[PDB]
């Protein structure tokens, strides 16, 4: 891989394109997060890290709008700097029309602003992969989007390192999905981190977010206490 | 315009362009500053000059104000710009605020214009080192150095160029209230700095001094004609 | 103690061989006639037309022996042979009948060392070295005490440092020191030049330094002077370009052979270099490279030893002040004060004045002065 | 990885690697938060003698309610600090109010990533400030993350001092706790012997604005 | 004192040795039998009765056999009093005698001096318990050598494939010769450093061969570590561009690729890769089916560091008493190597001090020397 591999603007010889690959590997070093979705509710359930006992866990989960949650696996500036660009857009529709931003359309707005700085030679791509929790008019929506943004609607979807056990629960249990209650949706969310998770390591009422969204409700953020009803309430092995 | 970048960190963690201005700084001349009750004193190398060659020309020392005066090391251009950038700077502050600028002031603002020609994303780093002197307005004989890496100290005395190193130990040795008690001695400890690189005595040491809020002073060659003979007596005396 | 063990025996051995030996010898018959007996039935074990080449040796007894024809032939040894001078590649001496291994006789060798070693005490020595007494104290602790009195590294434990680096400007006294090192020291000093091991194809370069070295450990215990390496490899590129790749191939093998896998004898080196941030950081590795040294250009008192020294062979005239010279205080190095003198008597000869003169200095000065 | 904004292969853009290696480079400085407040204390670089202490500035003052301490690049800290004090100001101006730590700190992060500017800053800040949730400390590395920590260290003996905090610090302390302790990890990783004039040292309390301590008081903890 | 005793006695063992020489007389000139006797009419008689030359055999042609051997005269010839028919080999080392040309004692085969001094039977002074700050690496290195070696039905129950190749990577020292040392040491197998420098030669066609010759005599060998070094200089990136006059070293490094794992098993031997800047290895070589458990040597810890100290200062004269925690604390980011370097700079200002005893105080001055430089 000699030359090729430098700035998203050179075409290796094979069709590939490796800036963006390094990005995406950059997604996977981050932490994990995992999103899921009922008829009527959206929960992103995510791992915030402890880079030292002395410092607080990095949050990972961010209210954009009334409707639209996110949590974030990346570099935290990258990721920064697209919450603030979503609030915006979130503000930016609600003055136009005074409507929720529908999230498919949100989430191809970013796609295409993520995909701008990927075809000219002054910039880089945003190593920072998002779960999209959001309540349109149609419902709730789970979105994942990369820095490729490649978006995918899906049911359920996981994102940063360690995303693969959430992966397996979540096609595992998808049939139960779409047909429990908010409980059990932020239940087997749980499980999921905890699949994810090193068998040593539990979650506490430290280590993870739950952002909740869907009808009725405009998505909220769980942290520190929030979090301790769901985490007393879930299973153990 | 170029928009291209420069200065670009390196694996160890440090800047290869800031280090090679700083020894293209160290590999000039030498000159040395100290600070009084009342007195700030600053001699430095003429570095030979032809018969045939002005002195006006050559301005290694520069009086950017009635309190700040900087001594140069590196290259004469450079020495020119950053000098008429730092006396138009000054002219703005005296608009600002109808007081004389401070040195630590006019400091803030060298270091400010080094970063910023440090991280322009593309430009040269001024490789130079700047040493002021001045007094405020109420008056303090403050004396304050700047590296081309654009960090800048508060110093009681200083020393830059080739010799910087050799005339830094020195001074840090045999220093004290008694030497820079008044002008009395204290040209006398400039020179004998200066000639730390010896046989230089009449060819270099082009000196100036600034007292407390009177103005500032190029010292003539009869009266530094003056205090090396006497400072050569005190020195067979010694002996 | 030891030195009771020693003594004992020592006087042990002196008793015993002289006394009974003396005594055979007082009855010196028996012994000429046995030697005389051998010497010829040696000579009877045919001596005719007779040469081989030792490829390789089996065992005892047995071994390849190849003639100019190839005549690989295999043959069983004559143990009246010499014995463990069969170093494969010796030549050999072989019967013309049975190709019987009998003698053995190179006594010529590639003039390599012969090249690589002219003038081993140079006419410079420490008192021919003006100043500089620090590194020359520091160089005699990294370089002779270790072989002049292998005794006191032995008894408190560490062995001596290997590589020793001179860094400084383009003239200091680097080879001065190094041929005064040579001088003093009993061993035999090597020059080598880093303009002559970039070899025109690939691998020579490292194979002759392979072979500097493996020269270097067997011939003498001594030094190797490496000068400038900086126009080798400086560091490991990013190995792009086929020159470039194989010279830092060749320092890959000069660091190997500072310090490799299988040992080092008691040959030290001696790097001289005018650059030194540039060199591989690899290389200078302190296991393998330490004592690194200043040679800075010399300062006033310096340069008043270096020009007494060098014009101590120079009767300097009364009129004539070395300190005119001394006044300049700029770029002068030893090498710079020697060619001051130099063009200074080369202006007097040509003025016809026997004696120079200070104007003379004067102008060698100038015309010394490159800046 | 070569070039000036590229990817790394392995993920970061190697010029927040380059940029965490200065900062460990730097010098060393401590931050501790408390009910009580939040005290910084920060080992000086003093170059060779003839240095008043007031020639090298490793705190500085935000507002009359921060105080932020620097490991890294002099002038660079200069420009971050001059960046944080307008964005407090303006807020001030703007809302009849002061930022939060955590504000100001993404503020000054957000500004830190933009890479105009072709390099990141080789600063590393500490911001101990009081805000509605009491005093809290603030860490912020080139890369733009900022957390707010219980006690922190960066410089040189960054991974040593916060080793030592790790074994000392408990949720329960007060401001007097944090200095001493704070104090006597400084003296054992400082330089050479803890002269008074060697160290910066400034608290911010519930109650009194950010202080820098005077001579005297620094003396007095010193032999305490 | 003692000194001049020495030199007395020396004095008389240099006489007496010079009175031997010149009383008895040994000397050799041009060729010698100094050791007496040596008589040989047997082995003359035999020599006769032998004395063969050698060729290489080609082919059995029918199955009385039909041996066919090439040196300056060709030969069609068969039988011997050696049995073994053609020890079941053709291209051997045939030794045959004259004289009807049918007589026969098989040999090994011929190799290059190269390789054959390459061989490098000696073994290395170290041994494990020496190495310290790399605890882990050096934990991997042994199972993977040793396992498969010692006690290996263990290792061949779980149904696991036996791993083989490593490659050594770190910063420019770190204990990774003085590992490969330990390993060569401690091992009981055919063991074979190898210098890359010696695979470089005058144009095509000498790595490829030495290469190859090399394999092969590991194969013959019942089980071989080889101890490949300087893989920065042998085997880079394959890209051309201009190295299309280099492409030599290229070529070299493919033969050697294709003998670690082409079309033919390998074989029993286990390949140790030196290096220290493992990223312009070629991605054939890094295949992890030719080099399985890349290790990494980093910077030693703490602990790591004073257990380095401790072994250096095994050496006598020390001080009764170090404080090698602190010693390790004063110097962090220190290679092994540098730990070394400030044992002999302590003993060297020992002697600088004229002290028989290294004490702390040396140490620390040691330090601060290596420090400051
Ligand atoms: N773990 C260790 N235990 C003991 N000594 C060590 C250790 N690591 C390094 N050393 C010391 O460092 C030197 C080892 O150098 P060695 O040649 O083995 O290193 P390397 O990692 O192969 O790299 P390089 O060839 O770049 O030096 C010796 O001084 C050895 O004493
Ligand atoms: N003590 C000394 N230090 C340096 N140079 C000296 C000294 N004494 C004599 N010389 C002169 O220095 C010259 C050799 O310098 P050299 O070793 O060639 O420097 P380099 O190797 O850096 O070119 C000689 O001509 C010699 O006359
Ligand atoms: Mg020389
Ligand atoms: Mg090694």
């Amino acid at each position: 891989r000699n030359q090729y591999d430098n700035d998203v603007t050179v075409w290796s010889p094979q069709g590939r394109i490796h800036q963006i690959e390094y990005a995406m590997e950059a997604v996977k070093q981050g932490s994990a997060t995992v999103g899921l979705k009922s008829k009527t509710h959206a929960v992103l359930v995510a791992l915030k890290r402890a880079q030292s006992e002395l410092a607080a866990h990095q949050k990972k989960i961010l209210h954009v709008d009334n409707h639209i949650g996110i949590s974030i696996a990346g570099l935290t500036a990258d990721a920064r700097l697209l919450c603030n660009f979503m609030r915006q857009e979130c503000l930016d529709s609600r003055f136009v029309f005074d409507r929720p931003l529908p999230v498919s359309r949100l989430v191809s707005l970013i796609g295409s602003k993520t995909q701008i700085p990927t075809q000219r030679y002054g910039r880089r791509p945003y190593g920072v992969g998002l779960l999209i929790a959001g309540y349109d008019d149609m419902g709730p929506h789970i979105f994942q989007t990369c820095p490729s943004a490649n978006y995918f609607d899906c049911r359920a979807m996981s994102i940063g390192a360690r995303s693969q056990s959430a992966r397996t629960y979540l096609e595992r249990h998808m049939s139960e999905f779409m047909e429990c209650n908010l409980n059990e949706l932020v239940k087997h969310g749980l499980r999921a981190l905890r699949e994810t998770l090193p068998a040593e390591q539990d979650l506490t009422t430290k280590n993870v977010s739950i952002g909740i969204v869907g009808k009725d409700l405009e998505f909220t953020i769980y942290d520190d206490d929030d979090v301790s009803p769901f985490l007393e309430g879930l299973e153990e092995r | 315009s170029y928009d291209r970048a420069i200065t670009v960190f390196s694996p160890d963690g440090h800047l290869f362009q800031v280090e090679y201005a700083q020894e293209a700084v160290k590999k000039g001349s030498t000159a040395v500053g100290v600070r009084g009750r009342d007195i700030v004193v600053l001699g430095v190398e003429k570095k030979s000059v032809a018969k045939l060659q002005d002195e006006r020309t050559v301005r290694k020392i520069c009086a950017l104000d009635d309190n700040v005066c900087m001594a140069f090391a590196g290259l004469t251009a450079d020495a020119r710009i950053v000098i008429n950038r730092a006396r138009v700077e000054c002219q703005s502050h005296r608009l600002t605020v109808e007081d004389p600028v401070t040195v630590e002031y006019i400091t803030r603002y060298i270091a400010s214009l080094k970063q910023r020609y440090t991280q322009s994303n593309g430009r040269r780093p001024f490789g130079i080192s700047a040493l002021i002197v001045g007094f405020d307005f109420d008056g303090t004989p403050r004396l304050y150095q700047t590296d081309p890496s654009g960090t800048y100290h508060a110093w009681k005395a200083n020393a830059i160029g080739r010799g910087a190193k050799s005339v830094r130990e020195f001074l840090e040795k045999n220093y004290t209230d008694e030497a820079i008690e008044t002008d009395d001695l204290t040209i006398k400890l400039v020179i004998k700095a200066l000639l730390e690189v010896v046989q230089s005595g009449g060819k270099n040491i082009e000196l100036a001094v600034m007292r407390r809020d009177q103005s500032l002073k190029i010292l003539n060659p009869e009266e530094i004609e003056k205090y090396v003979a006497e400072i050569e007596k005190e020195k067979e005396e010694n002996e | 103690r030891l030195k009771l063990l020693k003594l004992e025996r020592i006087k042990d051995y002196l008793l015993m061989e002289e006394e009974f030996i003396r005594n055979q010898e007082q009855m010196k018959p028996l012994e000429e006639k046995q030697e005389e007996e051998r010497s010829k039935v040696d000579d009877l074990r045919g001596t005719p037309m007779s040469v081989g080449t030792l490829e390789e040796i089996i065992d005892d007894n047995h071994a390849i022996v190849s003639t100019s024809v190839g005549s690989e032939h295999y043959v069983s040894i004559l143990s009246f042979v010499d014995k463990d001078l069969l170093e494969p590649g010796c030549s050999v001496l072989l019967n013309h009948k049975v190709h019987a291994v009998i003698g053995v006789l190179m006594d010529d060798t590639d003039p390599l060392v012969t090249v690589m070693k002219v003038e081993k005490a140079p006419q410079e020595t420490y008192a021919d070295i003006g100043g500089l007494d620090n590194q020359i104290q520091e160089i005699k602790e990294s370089v002779e005490l270790p072989l002049t009195h292998p005794e006191y590294y032995e008894e408190m434990g560490i062995k001596p440092p290997k590589g020793v680096i001179l860094y400084g400007p383009p003239g200091t006294g680097k080879t001065l020191l190094a041929k005064a090192v040579a001088n003093q020291t009993s061993a035999t000093f090597l020059r080598v030049v880093g303009s002559e091991l970039i070899q025109k194809y690939l691998g020579d370069g490292p194979k002759l330094v392979r072979e500097l070295f493996r020269v270097a450990e067997e011939h003498a215990p001594s030094i190797v002077f490496i000068d400038e390496i900086d126009a080798i490899g400086t560091k490991r590129y990013d190995s792009n370009s086929g020159g470039e790749r194989e010279i830092q191939r060749t320092m890959l093998e000069l660091l190997n052979q500072l310090d490799g896998f299988d040992s080092r004898g008691d040959v030290k080196v001696i790097m001289a270099t005018n650059r030194i941030e540039t060199l591989d950081p690899a290389l200078i590795r302190p296991g393998r490279i330490d004592r690194k040294i200043e040679f800075p250009l010399p300062d006033e008192k310096t340069k008043k030893r270096i020009f007494q020294i060098h014009t101590s062979r120079m009767t300097l005239a009364d009129d004539v002040t070395l300190d005119d010279l001394i006044m300049a205080k700029d770029d002068l190095s030893g090498a710079d004060i020697k060619a001051i003198c130099t063009e200074a008597g080369l202006m007097a000869l040509r003025e016809r004045r026997m004696k120079v003169t200070n104007e003379d200095f004067k102008k060698s000065k100038e015309n010394v002065l490159y800046k | 990885d070569r070039g000036v904004n590229t990817f790394s292969p392995e993920g970061r853009l190697f010029q927040v690697e380059y940029a965490i290696e200065a900062i460990k480079l730097g010098s060393t400085a401590i931050g501790i938060q408390t009910s009580e407040g939040v005290c910084l204390a920060v080992e000086k670089r003093i170059t060779s003698p003839l240095m008043e202490p007031s020639s090298i500035e490793k705190i500085v003052e935000i507002d009359a309610h921060i105080g932020c301490a620097m490991s890294g690049l002099i002038a660079d800290a200069k420009t971050l600090i001059d960046k944080a004090r307008v964005e407090t100001q303006n807020h001030w101006f703007t809302y009849n109010e002061t930022m939060t730590v955590e504000s100001v700190t993404q503020a000054v992060s957000n500004l830190a990533l933009q890479f105009a500017m072709s390099r990141p800053f080789g600063v590393a800040l500490l911001f101990g400030g009081v805000d509605e949730k009491g005093p809290q400390l603030f860490h912020m590395d080139p890369s733009g993350t900022f957390v707010q920590c219980d006690a922190r260290a960066i410089g040189s003996a960054s991974e040593g001092a916060q080793s030592s905090l790790q074994e000392v610090y408990h949720k329960s302390m007060t401001l007097k706790e944090a200095i001493k302790s704070s104090l006597i990890i400084l003296k054992q990783v400082m330089e050479e012997k803890l002269n008074a004039t060697n160290i910066e040292l400034a608290t911010v309390q519930p109650g009194q604005n950010f202080h820098m301590f005077t001579k005297e008081e620094l003396e007095e903890v010193i032999k305490d | 004192t003692y000194s001049r005793q020495i030199k007395q006695v020396e004095d008389d063992i240099q006489q007496l040795l010079k009175k031997i020489n010149e009383l008895t007389g040994i000397k050799e000139s041009d060729t010698g039998l100094a050791p007496p006797a040596l008589w040989d009419l047997a082995a003359d008689k035999q020599t006769l009765q032998s004395e063969q030359p050698l060729q290489v055999a080609r082919c059995t042609k029918i199955i009385k056999y039909i041996i066919n051997v090439k040196q300056f005269a060709k030969f069609v010839v068969d039988l011997s009093d050696q049995v073994a028919p053609t020890d079941i080999e053709e291209g051997m080392r045939v030794g045959v005698d004259r004289n009807k040309y049918q007589i026969h004692i098989p040999l090994p085969p011929k190799i290059d001096p190269t390789v054959t001094m390459m061989q490098v039977e000696e073994k290395p002074d170290v041994t494990y318990s020496d190495v310290g700050g790399c605890k882990e690496q050096i934990e991997k290195l042994r199972e993977v050598v040793e396992t498969p070696l010692l006690h290996p039905e263990r290792f061949v129950n779980l149904g696991i494939e036996p791993p083989k190749g490593v490659l050594l990577f770190g910063p420019p020292g770190t204990g990774k010769t003085l590992c490969a040392r330990a390993v060569a040491n401690r091992t009981d197998a055919c063991f074979i450093r190898v210098i890359g420098s010696e695979l470089v030669q005058k144009y095509v066609g000498e790595g490829a061969r030495m290469v190859r010759e090399l394999f092969e005599m590991a194969r013959t060998k019942k089980a071989c570590l080889i101890f490949f070094d300087e893989i920065d200089a042998i085997g880079g990136a394959r890209f051309d561009d201009g190295a299309g006059g280099d492409n030599e070293v290229q070529r070299t490094m493919l033969e050697l690729i294709n003998q670690l794992d082409g079309f033919d098993p390998r074989g029993n031997i286990k390949v140790l890769m030196a290096t220290n800047r493992p990223d312009t290895l070629d991605p054939a070589l890094m295949r992890p089916g030719r080099l399985d458990r890349k290790i990494e040597f980093s910077l030693p810890d703490l602990e790591g560091r004073t257990h380095i100290f401790k072994i250096h200062a095994r050496s006598m004269s020390v001080e009764r008493d170090i404080r090698f925690e602190l010693l390790a604390r004063l110097c962090p980011n220190s290679t092994g190597a540098e730990i070394r370097s400030v044992c002999t700079e302590a003993g060297m200002f020992a002697i600088r001090a004229r002290r028989k005893i290294a004490t702390e105080k040396d140490f620390l001055e040691a330090v601060n020397k290596v420090i400051k430089s």
